[PDB]
């Protein structure tokens, strides 16, 4: 399998999504016009995974840009790589969503979901062996959460034999525009647990605390947060885009990372943590990359992994380094932290090396973990959700769009069950 | 002739077949393009090496091999590598979507889309034979294709070739090399469904080969090319009697006679010695007694176990090189006397000996040094049940909580087969316990 | 009716409608089905002008709905800082309890309204107040890992 059809929905989905394209295009050697000017053959071996090969060496991203308002439409084009997207792949409505999940999932988003499926169906026919779909979106808004989850269900039933992959950014009061974000996020998790195979939880609470407390940026912006998102999205897709000698695709990741169909919410980590332009990270080593990768301060989800147990872990090392020193340092962590990995899944930690490092860094590491400690993210969303829902606050914004009250109690109940499963497998023993 | 068809399934099976057929050509003096100047039989021929190679009218020798994989990545390298001209191009069969380390995909959903093409291509090679005696199947335990498709292929071969033999060369998983999480599952599932369809299966523990490459060959991180060249050196020792004149295991039927007492405990233990690094080219040459002693040391085994903890049911010794038979008998006399090699009381306690007086071949580009004499011991001991226990244990740890089962159920497979395959292994454990 | 109209005008933020209806003798302390007064809805939907107008004309700053929610609960929940201080200026019970045991400090802590948390502490919010599960506002900050809130609750 090879081709991946990328979809980005909503303002946040297109913001972090556009950052993803200008990052991997830089890594593969593509310019805003679509031409290739890199200096390595390994940059072009697995290039069909994200790009289409057009006329004369013109690599076009296999991306589809969705939003319910034309505001973000012109913002992506004016960006550095805005002209490389296929103009026919822009499906933008007129009347926005207004942070209303019901407006994106039932009203304004339903009138546009058919127009998007026609673009996805075209991009799938030009695929030799399609392997799945990748989505970037936020859960706090209305377009990326509401219409995004509706787009997932429509594709899940039209392409059921394909892997559905999401990059779902979680809302937080630290970076909040409204108190209905726990509503929108909870309604989306109810759709993600039943329709996606892999979800990367990029908690805005974690990104803020990294920029505020670790990067010492006293007033973080969306550019600071998205700088961490791009560095994480680039790492988690490294094995998909660069050769190596292992066999990496979305299904082999899901088969190895997801032991239970509902517990498919991964905790991403990255080392070293850097701000936009600082040149600080200069002398990092393998014993340091391994330590920071599992340190709770390098997690893109605000959850302490030492409060739970790892089910499966996939580690990516990038740059020229001693592969011998990688295997011994990884073995070093799985020994001193023996009780942090479940023993009923033997050899649940996978290591990987890649010669090509990300831009601005000579060595790097990317952490992907399926830990039971992710329940702290869902418990935080549930407590905020329950606080709002028990006072029936702003509920008429949602029920006015044909939505029933039982849809909220089910989303509350289903997410409580999700936390119950993590706690269930956190206390399970071998014996 | 009594031809033999080799089938290679999955990445492990294909890459191992690459090193085996590369070495086979060097032993028989065959060029990469298929030309053999030595034996000057025009076409067809009737020498012993024709059991593995067919002969065209233009003097080209084409291996009787089939390479199958559900994704084209690995086989495409064989189509463009050094031996791109060697094999039959129509016997290099690929799909587009691998089994994703899933037995169910390899056997059911994905494997069904190519199984009839593989059998028609196998039938094409089978009809090129005057007296086909069976198949040699190379595959992995943990791979989706190597476990699922191989079990599917072995079930179909028994229907189409009821009287023909089937020998396995299986790769036992090991945490050092790579492996997926669900490899204990795939190993148990493919063993349950292939047990009745296989006459003799040679397990190759990746951890055993890994430890030999680091201790004996001084390799820090052994690559797949390092492991395979060492495994192909051992496969060549097992199949040497099929490709040359011999008196021990001259055909696939004789393997079951000499190594398999009962059709269920058909997993012989292979031991190869000596393994000497190519950097030590001017090494002292070990005697026949020294290399024979090294066959009863745990470090030289292909499956990690302890034969001293178990009983022997059969034992064949396959020497290669400057090996005088009188020195073998003296070596066996010293093994039987000083060492406590307990046999079961219902089998002949005699060692079967076969000697190939050709020096062992090593591939240029390998890590092995040339030796005057090598030996591969094929023994059927009950101690190899420990290897099944290690697989059964990892299976039970995951299946007790039904981990990863949904990936198999959602690919045309019922959950009951998990309980069937495990109970079949628990019966295989009981068989080794009751034998001795 | 005039009661229902003042309730809907206080929710939608119709400033002149509130002044007109109040002129026609509309009940400032009218209640809907769940016991919400115009002051509850004004504090919930962030209409600071209507809050001060209602308080000037006999609005009960400590009225409770069916669930025991006071206007200060809802203002602390949604995150309207100025409304919180206007409510506190007119004598709002900073330690009022609803049917879930939540105090205004609990709701502002769960929703991460750090500035409102600081104001409630200045006005004597009980730091030892527990909800029905026994959790205080500091217990909530430790359970969710909100370092910023925990430092505030320890000033
Ligand atoms: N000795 C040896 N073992 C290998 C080699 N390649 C893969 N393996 C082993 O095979 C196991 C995985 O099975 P694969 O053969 O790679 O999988 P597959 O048969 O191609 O089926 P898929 O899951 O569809 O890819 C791993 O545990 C490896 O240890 C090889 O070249 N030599
Ligand atoms: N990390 C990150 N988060 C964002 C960005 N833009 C918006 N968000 C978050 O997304 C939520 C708002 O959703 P949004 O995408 O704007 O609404 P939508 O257009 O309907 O999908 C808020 O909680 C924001 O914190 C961004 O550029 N980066
Ligand atoms: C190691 O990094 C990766 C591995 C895979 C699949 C294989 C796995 N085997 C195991 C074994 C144990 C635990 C987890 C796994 S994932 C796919 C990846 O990207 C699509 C990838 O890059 C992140
Ligand atoms: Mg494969």
């Amino acid at each position: 399998m090879r081709e991946i059809v990328h979809i980005q929905a909503g303002q946040c989905g297109n913001q972090i999504g556009a950052k993803f394209w200008e990052v991997i295009s830089d890594e593969h050697g593509i310019d805003p016009t679509g031409s290739y000017h890199g200096d390595s053959d390994l940059q072009l071996e697995r290039i069909n995974v994200y790009y289409n090969e057009a006329t004369g060496n013109k690599y076009v991203p296999r991306a589809i840009l969705v939003d319910l308002e034309p505001g973000t439409m012109d913002s992506v084009r004016s960006g550095p790589f805005g002209q490389i997207f296929r103009p026919d792949n822009f499906v933008f409505g007129q009347s926005g969503a207004g942070n209303n999940w019901a407006k994106g999932h039932y009203t304004e988003g339903a009138e546009l979901v058919d127009s998007v499926l026609d673009v996805v169906r075209k991009e799938s026919e030009s695929c030799d062996c399609l392997q799945g779909f990748q989505l970037t979106h936020s859960l706090g808004g209305g377009t990326g959460s509401g219409m995004g989850t509706l787009l997932i269900s429509k594709i899940r039933e039209e392409y059921p034999d394909r892997i559905m992959n999401t990059f779902s950014v979680m809302p937080s009061p630290k970076v909040s525009d409204t108190v209905v974000e726990p509503y929108n996020a909870t309604l989306s998790v109810h759709q993600l647990v039943e329709n996606t195979d892999e979800t990367y939880c990029i908690d805005n609470e974690a990104l803020y605390d990294i920029c505020f407390r670790t990067l010492k940026l006293t007033t973080p912006t969306y550019g600071d947060l998205n700088h961490l998102v791009s560095a994480t999205m680039s790492g988690v897709t490294t094995c998909l885009r660069f050769p190596g000698q292992l066999n990496a695709d979305l299904r082999k990741l899901a088969v190895n990372m997801v032991p239970f169909p509902r517990l498919h919410f991964f905790m991403p980590g990255f080392a070293p943590l850097t701000s936009r332009g600082s040149q600080q990270y200069r002398a990092l080593t393998v014993p340091e990359l391994t330590q920071q990768m599992f340190d709770s301060k390098n997690m893109m989800a605000a959850c302490d992994p030492r409060h739970g147990r790892y089910l499966t872990v996939a580690a990516i090392f990038r740059g020229r380094m001693s592969m011998k020193e990688v295997d011994e340092q990884m073995l070093n962590v799985q020994n001193k932290n023996s009780s942090y990995f479940v023993e009923w899944i033997p050899n649940n930690v996978k290591t990987a090396v890649c010669d090509i490092p990300p831009r601005g860094l000579k060595m790097s590491a990317t952490f992907i973990g399926n830990s039971t400690a992710i329940q702290e993210l869902f418990k935080r969303i549930s407590e905020q959700f329950t606080a709002m829902f028990r006072r029936k606050a702003f509920l008429h914004w949602y029920t006015g769009e044909g939505m029933d009250e039982m849809e909220f109690t089910e989303a509350e109940s289903n997410m409580n069950d999700l936390v119950s499963e993590y706690q269930q497998y956190q206390d399970a023993t071998a014996d | 002739m009594r031809e033999c068809i080799s089938i290679h399934v999955g990445q492990a099976g294909v890459q191992i077949g690459n090193a085996c057929w590369e070495l086979y050509c060097l032993e028989h003096g065959i060029q990469p393009d298929g030309q053999m100047p030595s034996d000057k039989t025009i076409g067809g021929g009737d020498d012993s090496f024709n059991t593995f190679f067919s002969e065209t009218g233009a003097g080209k020798h084409v291996p009787r091999a089939v390479f199958v994989d559900l994704e084209p990545t690995v086989i495409d390298e064989v189509r463009t590598g050094t031996y791109r001209q060697l094999f039959h191009p129509e016997q290099l069969i690929t799909g587009k979507e691998d089994a994703a380390n899933n037995y169910a995909r390899g056997h059911y959903t994905i494997g069904k889309e190519i199984i009839d093409l593989v059998l028609d291509r196998i039938r094409k090679l089978a009809d090129q034979c005057t007296g086909l005696q069976g198949f040699l199947v190379f595959h992995s335990f943990g791979g989706g294709t190597g476990s699922g498709f191989t079990s599917l292929l072995m079930e179909r071969l028994s229907v189409d070739y009821g009287k023909k033999s089937k020998l396995e060369f299986s790769i036992y998983p090991a945490p050092q090399v790579s492996t997926a999480v669900v490899e204990p599952y795939n190993s148990i599932l493919t063993t349950h469904t292939t047990l009745e369809h296989s006459d003799c299966a040679f397990m190759v523990d990746n951890e055993a080969i890994y430890d030999i490459c680091r201790r004996n060959l001084d390799i820090e991180r052994p690559t797949y090319t390092n492991l395979n060249r060492l495994i192909s050196q051992i496969v060549s020792s097992i199949t040497a009697s099929l490709r040359f004149d011999g008196a021990l295991n001259v055909d696939l039927t004789e393997f079951q006679t000499n190594l398999v007492p009962y059709p269920r405990i058909h997993f012989p233990l292979a031991t190869y010695a000596p393994v000497i690094s190519a950097e030590k080219a001017y090494h002292e040459q070990l005697s026949v007694a020294e290399i024979t002693n090294a066959c009863f040391e745990p470090a030289n085994q292909m499956v990690k176990c302890d034969p001293r903890h178990g009983k022997y049911m059969a034992c064949c010794l396959l020497y290669r090189g400057d090996v005088v038979p009188k020195d073998v008998n003296a070596a066996i006399a010293t093994i039987k006397t000083k060492r406590s090699i307990q046999f079961v009381d219902w089998c002949p306690t005699g060692f079967k000996v076969g000697i190939n007086y050709q020096p062992p071949t090593v591939v240029p580009g390998g890590d092995l040094a040339k030796v005057q004499r090598a030996v591969c011991m094929l023994s059927n001991t009950t101690a190899i049940a420990e290897a099944w226990a290690r697989l059964d244990h990892k299976f039970d740890l995951m299946y007790a909580k039904r981990a990863f089962v949904h990936w198999y159920v959602g690919e045309g497979m019922e959950e009951g087969e998990f309980s069937e395959a495990r109970e079949d292994m628990a019966a295989l454990e009981k068989d080794y316990e009751e034998v001795g | 009716d005039l009661g229902k109209k003042l309730l809907e005008a206080a929710r939608a933020g119709q400033d002149d409608e509130v002044r007109i209806l109040m002129a026609n003798g509309a009940d400032v302390n009218a209640t809907d089905a769940s016991g919400l007064t115009p002051l509850h809805l004004a504090a919930t939907y962030g209409h600071l002008e209507i809050v001060e107008v209602l308080l000037k004309h006999g609005a009960d700053v400590n009225a409770i709905d069916i669930m025991g929610s006071t206007p200060l609960h809802l203002a602390a929940l949604i995150g309207h800082l100025e409304i919180v201080e206007v409510l506190l200026k007119h004598g709002a019970d900073v330690n009022a309890v609803d049917t879930w045991g939540d105090t205004p400090l609990h709701l502002a802590a769960i929703m991460g309204h750090l500035e409102i948390v600081e104001v409630l502490l200045k006005h004597g919010a009980d730091v030892n107040a527990q909800d029905k599960f026994g959790k205080t506002a500091f217990d909530i900050s430790i359970d969710n890992g909100n370092e910023d809130l925990a430092e505030i609750l320890q000033k």
